[PDB]
């Protein structure tokens, strides 16, 4: 859904 | 020989966590090879973590167990900000290497790396800096992309020392945080992109070789579009006059072109730029060709899509092309699920030539076509099979598993499975097709690729990412068995 | 032929599409590869050669004093990148480099200066504002997704679906790819099927009229029409349930998409573009005046807004009846076939010159000898086609004075409660009984203004300027008899306020004529435009970003600066503020201009240095909304004596809450409740370069650059389907010139018109259509009584001199 900049 | 050779993993390193006390927080966001060394000099790269700049030299070894990577400099940014951006420049007086580092404070720090000193700071942005790029036409010209939604163009030349901001790319071209900035080879065109999903092409004027009291402000890009991708754009680059870009949630690197754009044409002036007159038009261009059956001609053409699987919802992942005269152009990118991908762009052309010849021979000889590998001449092969048989020369790298062979044991043609596998990697006939990587390498552990770097001679490919990890791929190595 | 056969044949032709695409991409890759650039700016030597590895073995003790960082290396070999061993760890000394410069105070967008408020369009959110990372299935993910939903709820509520947008974009690209193939394919198939025949079939098929009427009007319906068979075959092959119906390609075609009292009627028709777009205030055809509807359609503040040409032209003729020869073979030797457009030129000129200056000389100068147009004029035989009201008890237009309970009898001066209506243009008196909006549209009557068609002799609501006249300073915020203009919260009219003398003082060419402004009118500061010297700096208020500082001494009562920006609606302000928001964590540049009407000024991008004036309940400046020549503007006046170097402050008012620093309906914003760098403890900045300034050095003052703004207006005209290329050409040229003059008063129009005629003399006589379009402008301006006869006589001489020099 939402974009993520940091590593999971 | 070995022009077709693709990289293999040679070395990897984990640099100590430097952010855990300030999601797993430590990352190498950038990697850049020094571009101004003499031909044949040992390649040097700077890998930028949130708090450090790790400067390494690579030397080819004859020993598989020997370490080709040496760290010659390690700088700590003793500020209270996280960095993510870098580019190289040179001192206009000494010609010494200058490493520019930028992050969330919004200043460009310029380091004298050989001496371990701060040379200068570029102050002026209103938010964090996400990307930096040095002009290929002038090593003293640097562009920075920021959360303030603008691009500032800076000059390190002595004549601009008092006021180093030569140009501001402002107006309303962008409405949100910028993630990527890239220069054309000519140093007169700039590409910018970010969260607003707009990709803008700007034309820079000539900057006077004297003190500029104010930067030149540019209000309008000459080409603008939010139509290539349907998501935030985090990486943009020119590939000659063509464009390469990636967006979040798409699992592709898009190769496309601006219609009517040629860098051989005169550089347009600021008032030649289109303006957003109709808010319903999500693409506008000064370059648009006048001849088309469409009332509003197409302003861009999607050319191809490099398949980059398993990037998921991850963004701030950058790809890099090795583009030097006399060597094959190679695209490299690492996904969000521990894989490194490579495409040799010269393979496309040979494959296209081989399939065109194979298609022609099948029609002319009613499928009686014998394929022979390059590396036996075409002329001598034709004598062996006779005049009733068509002979096609096939590149040696194109390995088996246009119509397919009638039966499995037929002497003519290839199986449907062979042809499909080849088409997946090399067919460029479909703009919305997915080009399978020519090489896909697994990475141990959980790794998200942030940036890729190529050495001047293309024998090294460095991929950096999360956990402060660097992966060093090699080709044309000197290792002895 | 049959559907089955055409489809089978199109399937074979369609094979050209991936074949040509692969040829294109491959050719482009090969050309790019060939043109790869040689590395440039290479150094003569390896700058890194002397530098040795800084590695210290893991087994060694850590160095004393200097910080150390570890690196662990692994070596790899084989096809699968297998590790050769567990690795080797090394210690590295760290070079610690402290930054020495702080960043500038934060900001969003490039802050560009505008001389005057600019009109904005309504906007939609076309992206996903990413604020921070949110963990999946968390309170923060929910908070973020609720904010995005709220943003989407504002756009649906604005009056302007992802899955469809993705499908549409993909279809639009596939339609652009196939469009160049249709005609070559139609030729190859050679069916007795042409594009025109396929557009005709589409128009004669559901599914909107009169759009289908417009198409059939140009195309008609014309033997055996097997356009149907080709259409079905095309849909079978290219529109499978990347898809596209023949309809989608045809709708984007160049020959389809763009097709989506007699003398007086000819004149009205001829002058249409000029009467519909020509601004009553600034005289440009694309400007900052007018209204923007919810769908971004624009209602220009033009002659159309006041009933068109005829109500104004009829009044001019009446005002005429109640009241040197040319150097181009004048009619004086009186009495080549004349085209329709030439006849028309004489017609609109004859009509608008009216019961006057003669049309002959001017038509001759635009077209021909003066006698030629005199005899054609006689051949054509062209012919042209007070109920005493009681004075109001609260207003005397003869004495130019307010009396009695006037503050309760009118809302003329109460801009915050005013709703805007078109100037009145009815025949009878200006009363509620006769439906006059000036008299009845608001809660109380408002005065009739300069654009109302009524005159001062017949109408008791007619504003007639102020009576002020003095050898000293006049039209003061406190006067013998007070200034009606000051009382009504308006600036003096350069035409109506005679002898105060707003004529000279509201003229920007006299802005820095200090001797002139020492006497006369003190109520034209916004028009004069001479702001006090100011300097951007870092605010004295703790963690409060930028602030504005005085760069000269300002005395109490002096005009300081105007608040400029983008003119937006309340709804656009809500959309903007929410899009720029952060649900996880302040800075606004909104100013309410007209509360009741819903007009706000946004200086987030375009404005001036006044956008940086911070809040203080006890300020040293005061904002005020003024009516200035039918424009509402914000001016700042000093409420204390301010010294060079002091920070400027004003009370933002009741509608801006959390401003504690000292020493969908809710919209927060401000509301009315040798020059040297000055000495200050505060860092001062150049507004563009953001470089710091040194006190004692010359104050930077950069002239405003409006070429980007002139470009936007030119391009707006260019994108109109309704305008003809010949009209676009003239209108763009006139507007590029007139927009630069920032006119708000008819008083200065003759001077700028003359300068236009003198400068464009050669360009105008060089092409027949330019002179024609120019005469249409002059006709509209004469009809409006704005352009005096004497300047039209002068333009004749300038134009007649321009040709002949051209020979
Ligand atoms: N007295 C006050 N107390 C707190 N914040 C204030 C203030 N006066 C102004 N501000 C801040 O300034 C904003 C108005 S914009 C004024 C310029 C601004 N300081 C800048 O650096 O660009 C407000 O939204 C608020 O964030
Ligand atoms: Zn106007
Ligand atoms: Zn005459
Ligand atoms: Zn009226
Ligand atoms: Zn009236
Ligand atoms: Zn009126
Ligand atoms: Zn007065
Ligand atoms: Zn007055
Ligand atoms: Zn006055």
């Amino acid at each position: 859904k939402a974009a993520r900049k940091s590593a999971p | 020989s070995a022009e077709w050779e693709l990289p293999r993993l040679r070395t990897s390193f984990i640099f100590q966590d430097d952010y855990k006390y300030l999601q797993d927080l430590a990352e190498f966001f950038d990697v850049k090879f020094y571009p101004y060394s003499p031909p044949g000099a040992p390649p040097v790269f700077a890998a930028t973590s949130k708090k450090h700049a790790v400067i390494c030299r690579l030397t080819q070894t004859t020993d598989k167990d020997a370490n080709p990577c040496e760290i010659i400099q390690l700088i700590r940014d003793d500020g209270n900000e996280a960095n993510c951006a870098s580019c190289w420049s040179k001192d206009p007086i000494t010609d010494q290497p200058l490493l520019c580092i930028a992050g969330n404070e919004g200043n460009v720090k310029v380091y004298n790396v050989t001496e371990g000193k701060l040379y200068r700071t570029l102050v002026g942005h209103g938010g964090g800096i996400n990307d930096l790029a040095t002009s290929p036409a002038n090593p003293y010209i640097i562009a920075s992309a920021s959360d303030d939604t603008t691009i500032r163009i800076w000059s390190l030349a002595p004549e601009h020392e008092k006021q180093p901001c030569v140009c501001i790319l402002g107006g309303e071209g962008h409405s949100y945080d910028l993630l990527s900035v890239a220069f054309h080879d000519n140093g007169r065109y700039v590409l910018s992109a970010g969260h607003d999903q707009v990709i803008n092409l700007w034309a820079l004027p000539e900057f006077p070789n004297e003190h500029m009291e104010i930067p030149i402000v540019i209000y309008y890009p000459h080409f603008s579009s939010s139509e290539i991708h349907n998501n935030l754009v985090d990486c943009v680059a020119f590939y000659g006059d063509l464009i390469l870009s990636r967006a979040c949630h798409e699992d592709t690197i898009v190769l496309w072109r601006i219609e009517g754009f040629s860098s051989d044409d005169p550089i347009p002036g600021p008032l030649d730029a289109p303006t957003p007159t109709d808010m319903t038009k999500q693409t506008r261009s000064y370059f648009t060709p006048t001849v088309s059956p469409q009332s509003r001609p197409a302003m861009f053409t999607r050319l191809a899509q490099f398949h980059t699987p398993d990037c998921g919802v991850q963004f701030f992942m950058r790809f890099r092309m090795y583009h030097v005269p006399g060597k094959h152009p190679i695209l490299a990118f690492a996904n969000a699920k521990s894989k490194t991908f490579f495409w040799d762009l010269a393979r496309f052309g040979e494959y296209a030539r081989f399939m065109a010849d194979l298609k022609e021979a099948q029609q002319s000889y009613n499928g009686r076509v014998v394929v022979v590998d390059q590396g036996i001449s075409l002329a001598q092969a034709q004598q062996v099979h006779g005049p009733g048989v068509g002979v096609v020369m096939k590149p040696a790298w194109l390995v088996p598993k246009v119509s397919a062979s009638p039966d499995p044991d037929s002497p003519f043609g290839f199986s449907r499975e062979t042809l499909q596998a080849w088409a997946d990697m090399y067919d460029l006939s479909n703009p919305v097709g997915l080009i399978k990587a020519h090489r896909s390498l697994a990475i141990d552990g959980a790794f998200v690729g942030r940036q890729v770097g190529w050495s001047p001679e293309g024998e090294w490919c460095v991929v950096v990412g999360n956990g402060n990890r660097a992966l060093i791929y090699q080709r044309w190595g000197k290792e002895r068995g | 032929w049959t559907v089955d056969k055409i489809a089978s044949a199109l399937s074979v032709l369609a094979e050209e599409v991936p074949q040509n695409h692969s040829r294109l991409v491959n050719f482009l890759l090969e050309e790019t590869e060939k043109r790869a650039p040689q590395p440039r700016h290479l150094s003569k030597t390896d700058p890194f050669a002397h530098m040795k590895s800084k590695a210290i073995d893991a087994n060694r003790p850590r160095p004393e004093g200097v910080p150390t960082m570890d690196v662990k290396f692994k070596q790899h070999s084989g096809e699968y990148g297998k590790s050769r061993n567990s690795g080797r760890r090394f210690q590295y000394p760290v070079v610690c480099i402290k930054p020495d410069r702080e960043p500038v105070p934060p900001y969003r967008f490039h802050h560009a200066e505008i001389r005057k408020n600019i009109l904005a369009l309504n906007s939609q959110l076309n992206f996903v504002p990413h604020l921070r990372d949110v963990d999946p299935n968390s309170a923060e993910e929910q908070k973020y997704s609720a904010w995005l939903m709220d943003l989407e709820n504002l756009d649906s509520k604005s009056g302007f679906p992802r899955s469809q947008k993705i499908a549409k974009r993909a279809q639009a690209e596939y339609a652009a790819t196939l469009a160049p193939y249709l005609e070559p394919w139609l030729r190859k198939l050679n069916i007795e099927c042409t594009k025109s025949n396929l557009i005709r079939f589409m128009a004669s098929q559901p599914e909107t009229p009169q759009q289908k009427s417009n198409l059939l009007d140009t195309y008609s319906d014309d033997a055996v029409r097997n356009a149907s068979m080709f259409t079905e075959a095309w849909d079978r092959v290219f529109n499978d349930q990347r898809r596209v119906a023949l309809r989608d390609i045809l709708m984007l075609d160049k020959n389809v998409e763009p097709i989506f009292e007699a003398l007086m009627q000819k004149v009205i028709d001829a002058l249409g573009s000029y009467t519909t777009l020509g601004c009553l205030i600034c005289f440009s055809h694309d400007c900052e005046h007018g209204e923007i509807e919810r769908d971004n359609q624009k209602r220009c503040f033009s002659l159309e807004e006041i009933g068109g040409l005829m109500p104004s032209l009829r009044r001019k003729w009446a005002a005429q009846i109640e009241q040197p020869p040319c150097r181009n073979e004048c009619y004086i030797h009186g009495t080549p076939p004349w085209s329709e457009n030439e006849v028309g030129t004489l017609e609109w000129m004859f009509a608008t010159i009216g019961y006057s200056l003669r049309p002959e000389c001017f038509v001759g100068a635009i077209l021909r000898p003066c006698w030629d147009v005199h005899r054609k004029l006689q051949e054509l035989d062209l012919r042209l086609p007070i109920p005493k009201q009681k004075s109001l008890p609260w207003y005397d237009r003869r004495k130019k004075q307010l009396m009695s309970d006037w503050a309760d009898a009118t809302i003329t001066h109460e801009h915050a409660v005013r709703e805007l209506f078109a100037p009145c243009h009815h025949d009878g008196p200006c009363t509620a009984a006769n439906g006059c909006p000036c008299a009845s549209a608001g809660t109380h009557p408002v005065l009739c203004e300069r654009f109302c068609l009524c005159t001062a002799e017949e109408c008791p609501l007619k504003f007639t300027g102020c009576a002020c006249h003095s050898s000293g300073k006049t039209c003061l915020q406190r006067q013998g008899r007070p200034c009606i203009c000051v009382q009504l919260n308006r600036e003096c009219d350069p035409t109506l306020c005679k002898g105060c003398g707003a004529r000279e003082r509201a003229d920007p060419e006299n802005a820095y004529d200090e001797v002139l402004h020492s006497t006369g009118c003190q109520n034209v500061a916004l028009q004069r435009g001479a702001a006090k010297a100011v300097v951007l700096g870092k605010s004295q208020l703790e963690a409060c970003g930028y602030g504005l500082f005085a760069a000269e001494d300002i005395e109490e009562g002096e005009f300081v600066i105007e608040y400029t920006g983008e003119l937006i609606s309340h709804d656009e302000g809500v959309r903007r503020e929410h899009r720029r928001g952060d649900v996880f964590d302040k800075v606004s540049y909104l100013f309410t201009l007209l509360e009741q009407e819903g007009i706000w000024v946004d200086a987030a991008i375009y404005g001036n240095l006044s956008r940086y004036i911070n809040h203080a309940t006890d300020g040293n400046i005061m904002p005020k909304i003024m009516y200035v020549n039918h424009e509402w503007r914000i001016k700042f006046t000093a409420i204390k004596d301010i010294k060079a170097g002091e920070e400027l402050f004003f009370n933002y008012g009741d509608n801006f809450p959390n401003l504690t620093k000292k020493l969908e309906v809710m919209l927060p914003g401000r509301g009315v409740p040798p020059l040297l760098v000055p000495k200050t403890t505060q860092p001062l900045f150049d507004p563009l370069s953001k470089v710091q300034l040194l006190p004692g050095q010359p104050l930077p003052q950069h002239p405003i650059d409006d070429s980007w703004l002139l470009l936007k207006h030119r391009d707006n005209l260019q994108d109109f389907i309704d305008l003809r290329p010949e009209e676009k050409e003239f209108l763009q040229e006139w507007d590029a010139f007139i927009l630069r003059r920032h006119i708000s008063s008819e008083q200065y129009l003759p001077r700028y018109f003359l300068r236009f005629v003198r400068e464009k003399a050669d360009w105008l006589v060089s092409k027949r259509s330019r002179g024609e379009e120019f005469s249409k402008l002059v006709a509209t301006l004469l009809a409006r009584r704005v352009l005096p006869e004497r300047v039209v006589i002068e333009a004749t001489q300038v134009l007649n001199d321009a040709r002949g020099r051209l020979r």
